């Protein structure tokens, strides 16, 4: 990220010929694997963290490690900054390697686990109607 | 009324006099524990461009 | 050339050297042929350096055959690479041997 | 031996014999080290070091054998205790001048002992052969300095002659004896200053060096940096004695003078009334964002930090003038560079290892420290009967209870772990797991540390190796709330494997602690495995009575499945009734299993006998309003006063 | 001398001589504070000496000497 | 019965009694002449108490019949020595020993 930072255009060209002369299936298999778990805000661990708050190094749930989660997708963005017409097609059909991974489809399905998550944090909080501090900081 | 005005006295007295007053060796142990969590993590760390400027100074570069 | 083909098939693979466990009593049995000793010695030296499971098969009777090779043949340093590879494994030191 | 230079086979076979004299006596075989002191015979080791015509390999042989006979059992015990920094705070420990305005003066820390046995041949040899052989150090520690000065101040003309045939065998096993002589607690300040003029002058470090000789020098400076960190940490504790005594009173007296001339607690006592450690961040976090806070900013200005420049100049110069292969040299060159730019982060990762103890408990922590490395050196080897004597003497020691954050910081809940995982690739486990169950009870937050290996520990249930998993959850409440479902899910999978027994009574006894843990059930763990155990199999009036005739196996497996199902009952309040779907589980425990309790409540205690009724009466007292007070009355209390004179 | 006996008898609820955590919780939940269990266990074990856990009569008197 | 050959004469009359320490400098070898032990090598004069069953019985009995300054060439019997078990690493099973012992001081 701190190398591709402004949407650098030589670095998106070095990081593409390397995916085509040293033909890596393991890169794209890792990237769909890295977004496999990666996060979700879950309220099941929040209620126990809320129930313990009644009678007892905190915040260890938070969005299930968001700092890796923003940084993985911000890195995925910067491979397409400046509208690369090839990195928007070498993330979908992947004509070089044998097995093709569809990251564009796969990065939709992470978001769908964040829609259903933060809708469900609404419904737990939909009735109390008064903001608590640890309901702000986790939302 | 007047009976519970000492109930605030005795209950808060339990957490009054020992506050690193009773243990000696567990206080110096606890002082450095607090010292390493606030007072140590400072920000002298603006070396990070002097170093990488001095690593790319020539063969093959020290950074390479 | 039959013994060097055996030594090549094991030398890198640790998993292969584990499956050379049970056959080890037969190789050291054949050690006293005195014409094929240079094959089995380099095979066994390319076994004990690899997997610690084959280090546990060697009992007191198996070492004294390797000691007895040294008396009948004398100045052979490749025997002392086996016994150097026998009393210390990868990291741990088998204090029985 | 000098005529061996022209005899190729007779040189190589005596090289590869000196490798066997060292591979046999390696990692502390103190009986064999006393045996090769007869074939190697010490006053010729002093000869073979000084001789400048001995061949290329055989110089490296006799150096690497001297180290692995007399020295390198004690020198490795001062490399396990390199990153502990536990330090007594007796009277002279405050006498550190803290930065006198690597040749250190005091170094008052608590590093291990050395003991040397005289290698003779007598009839008490089991008492002798337990440490090491000795050979005179005052001869050697002066000899290797004149062996250095004869090397560098003569070798600077860059001859084609030198001692080993190349310049590798001249300088590699001379530094390697020089290195492992530095660590062993010798080379006092009359010799440290005498030897630093060879490297610093402020010269060996500015010479021309090959690769695997300059690798040894990287491990020489990397001890000199970790000799200053030992001085800085010993300077902080010299400062943190009076500064905590000028805060034990000045805070507390104003916490007492104010709270004598006040009664209530509006804010004057409430301002610092909290946890003791959290109050320590309160009084010491305020000084940078009074009178005592005019002492820190002088010291934290002078705990900035010479040789930090000449390291970071040379280790970047060496990478300039060469294309350096052997990538263990490159990595060892850059860790020593980066430590010079980050002196803070190395000083960060020492403070979660240090500790302070008084002068009276000095006499027992060293016997722990001596008996800890014996546990710790046994990690890499009927090799076990030293561990059991070692583990037992830790527990019978004084300082194992009274400083249980020190013993959490030496790492010995993971040392005994790594001993255990070796054995579980028999009688060792039952003295390994008995140490952990004694370990979880001495402190609350200690139990939190041991919790993290629970995800491994459940894969190792033998028949004890599950008691560690039980006593990690047992009494505390937060950890009982902390575990998820697939931790519990693998347990009740295994009970389906017990659809044949006696190993069901021990799987369930863990599941009691995950759901009850304080006197009242935990609600989320209540709603789990009963949501699982519907889909598992495990009339039952026929089984509970016929086991009296058969004899305590199925008699108590069902007399503990009941006590499991009694804890994971919702409440004894209207939290049971007036709630949502918590009444649904109230019906499952009475409709999947009908009551039929007459097999349990009366017949069992009339001759196992008292407890199986006590397990059955709890399941009655949770899931199961005045006529029933009379029907079950006088059950069992017929033998109450009957056997009363048979105590 | 005797009013601290009266505060002890108000604090004592079960008649056992050892004040457990539960009575401190039931007087704290009506006093004006909302604590955790660790702080409440501390307010019985901050003056802890031997491992009895509960605060008994003589250390309560010698602690009452250390306030009033 | 062990073979005690005197080499140098000491003074003869002042002999070590039972219940004393024996300052000995000694060098031991096998029958073949190979040297397995010394005390000139490690450079410490050996010391031991008579009768406490510390040093072997051949060494003890041969150190009994000496005096101050007298040196002896004990040829000890293997059955009074380490025996058929010998010593694992240094002494072979059932080999005779040749000690050159020399007393220096007593108590
Ligand atoms: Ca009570
Ligand atoms: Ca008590």
């Amino acid at each position: 990220i701190a190398i591709l930072n402004g949407g650098n255009s030589t670095v998106q060209q070095k990081m593409l010929e390397y995916l085509k002369e040293k033909k890596d299936v393991g890169f794209f298999q890792s990237l769909a694997g890295l977004m496999q778990s990666c996060s979700v805000l879950d309220l099941n661990a929040f209620e126990r963290q809320n129930k313990a708050e009644g009678l007892g190094g905190s915040g260890e749930k938070v969005l299930q490690d968001d700092e890796f989660t923003c940084d993985l997708f911000r890195f995925l963005q910067l491979l397409c900054e400046g509208h690369n017409s090839d990195f928007q097609n070498y993330l979908r059909t992947q004509t070089g390697n044998n097995t093709t991974v569809n990251i564009i489809i796969s990065t939709v399905d992470y978001l769908l686990r964040v829609q259903e998550s933060i809708s469900d944090f609404y419904w737990y909080y939909s009735g109390k109607d008064v903001i608590d501090e640890q309901g702000q900081r986790n939302f | 009324l007047l009976s519970k005005q000492r109930k605030r006295a005795v209950v808060a007295c339990f957490r009054m006099a020992p506050l690193y007053n009773l243990p000696r060796h567990r206080a110096v142990n606890l002082f450095l524990q607090g010292y390493e969590k606030s007072w140590i993590e400072t920000e002298e760390h603006y070396f990070e461009d002097k170093l990488i400027e001095d690593l790319a100074k020539p063969r093959v570069d020290p950074l390479h | 050339s039959l013994y060097e083909l055996l030594a090549a098939l094991i030398r890198g693979n640790r998993k292969n050297c584990a499956q050379f466990s049970g056959s080890l009593d037969w190789l050291i049995s054949r050690l006293e042929r005195l014409e094929a000793s240079s094959g089995i010695l380099e095979v066994l030296h390319c076994v004990l350096v690899e997997s610690p499971e084959a280090l546990n098969i060697i009992k007191e009777g198996h070492i004294k055959s390797i000691i007895s090779l040294l008396d009948k043949h004398g100045r052979n340093h490749k025997v002392l690479d086996v016994l150097c590879s026998l009393c210390v494994c990868h990291g741990v030191a088998v204090r029985s041997n | 031996i000098l005529e061996l230079t022209e005899q190729e086979e007779l040189l190589k076979f005596h090289y590869h014999t000196l490798r066997l004299y060292s591979a046999v006596c390696a990692l502390g075989n103190h009986r064999v080290a006393h045996a090769l002191c007869s074939h190697v015979d010490e006053p010729q080791l002093l000869y073979a070091i000084e001789n400048k015509y001995m061949p290329g390999l055989l110089r490296a042989g006799y150096y690497d054998l001297l180290i692995d006979i007399h020295l390198s059992s004690y020198a490795t015990a001062r490399l396990m205790m390199n990153n502990e920094f536990i330090v007594p705070m007796t009277e002279e420990t405050k006498s550190i001048t803290l930065f006198p305005d690597p040749g250190i003066g005091l170094s008052t820390s608590l590093r291990p002992r050395m003991q040397f046995s005289s290698p003779s041949f007598v009839s008490i040899n089991n008492e002798c052969y337990q440490y090491s052989p000795e050979f005179p150090l005052d001869i050697l520690k002066a000899k290797t300095i004149q062996m250095l000065t004869e090397a560098v101040q003569e070798g600077s003309l860059h001859a084609r002659d030198p001692v080993g045939g190349t310049t590798e065998f001249l300088f590699v096993p001379l530094i390697k004896l020089f290195y492992t002589l530095l660590i062993m607690g010798i080379f006092h300040n009359e010799d440290l200053k005498h030897i630093l003029q060879l490297i610093e002058p402020s010269g060996l470090l500015q010479m021309k060096l090959p690769e695997p000789v300059k690798l040894q020098m990287c491990l020489l400076l990397q001890y000199l940096c970790d000799c200053q960190v030992r001085h800085r940490i010993e300077a902080i504790v010299a400062f943190s004695d009076d500064f905590v005594a000028k805060l034990q009173d000045n805070q507390r007296f104003r916490y007492n003078e104010v709270m004598q001339a006040l009664c209530p607690c509006p804010e004057e006592i409430r301002d610092q009334l909290l946890d003791f450690h959290e109050d320590l961040m309160t009084h010491c976090g305020i000084e940078l964002d009074l009178t005592i806070r005019g002492r820190l900013l002088s010291l934290v200005e002078k705990v900035t930090y010479t040789l930090q420049q000449l390291i970071s100049e040379t280790m970047v110069r060496w990478a300039q003038e060469s294309v350096i292969e052997d990538p263990e040299l490159v990595r060892a060159m850059f860790v020593l560079l980066h430590r010079q730019y980050d002196g803070i982060g190395g000083l960060v990762r020492a403070l979660p290892k240090t500790y302070t103890i008084n002068g009276v408990s000095v006499e027992d922590t060293i016997n722990l420290l001596a008996s800890l490395g014996q546990i710790r050196s046994l990690l890499s080897v009927e090799e076990e009967k030293l561990m059991i004597r070692g583990l037992g003497d830790i527990m019978n020691n004084k300082v194992f209870y009274q400083h249980p954050n020190l013993m959490r910081a030496l790492g010995m809940h993971e040392t005994v772990m790594e001993v255990m995982v070796n054995v579980l690739g028999p009688k060792m486990v039952a003295n390994c797991c008995r140490f952990l169950c004694y370990f979880c009870r001495i402190s609350r937050q200690n139990q939190k540390a041991m919790f993290d290996h629970l995800s491994y520990l459940l894969e190792n249930s033998s028949v004890t190796p599950l008691d560690v998993a039980a006593a990690s959850v047992m009494d505390n409440n937060e950890l009982a709330l902390a575990l998820r479902e697939p931790d519990l899910e693998k347990v009740v999978r295994y009970l389906a494997g017990c659809g044949l027994p006696v190993e069901g009574e021990r799987y369930l006894d863990f599941l009691r602690f995950a759901v009850f843990c304080n006197g009242e059930s935990v609600e989320e763990n209540a709603n789990v495995v009963v949501r699982l155990l519907i889909r598992r199999p495990e009339g039952l009036l026929a089984a509970m009575e016929e086991a009296i005739k058969i004899g305590n196996a199925i008699m108590t497996f069902y007399a503990a499945l009941i006590d499991l199902l009694g804890r994971c009952a919702p409440e004894m309040h209207l939290i049971h009734a007036a709630k949502g779907e918590a009444i649904r589980i109230r019906s499952i425990l009475r409709s999947l299993i009908p009551l039929g309790d007459l097999v349990g409540v009366i017949s069992i205690a009339f001759q196992f006998c008292p407890d199986h009724k006590a397990a059955m009466v709890l399941f009655l007292d949770r899931v199961y309003v005045q006529d029933f007070l009379l029907h079950l009355l006088e059950v069992g209390f017929l033998p109450d006063l009957r056997a009363a004179a048979s105590l | 001398i005797a009013e601290f006996k009266e505060a002890f008898s108000l604090f004592d609820k079960d008649g056992d001589g050892t004040i457990t955590t539960k009575e401190l919780g039931t007087v704290m939940r009506s006093l004006g504070q909302n604590p955790t269990e660790a702080e409440l266990q501390d307010m019985i074990n901050e003056v802890d000496a031997d491992g009895n856990g509960t605060i008994d009569f003589p250390e309560f008197l010698t602690m009452m000497a250390r306030k009033m | 019965g062990v073979e005690i050959e005197t080499i140098s004469p000491g003074d003869g009359r002042t002999f070590p009694k039972k219940g004393q320490t024996c300052v000995v400098h000694y060098t031991g070898m096998l029958q073949n002449g190979k040297k397995f032990d010394s005390s000139r090598d490690r450079n410490k004069p050996f010391k031991f108490r008579i009768g406490k069953q510390e040093v072997i019985k051949g060494f003890e009995e041969g150190a009994a019949q000496m005096s101050l300054g007298q040196r002896a060439k004990l040829t000890c019997t293997p059955d009074v020595a380490y025996g058929a078990t010998g010593h694992p690493g240094v002494i072979p099973p059932n080999a005779t020993l040749i000690f050159d012992v020399e007393l220096l001081n007593l108590e």
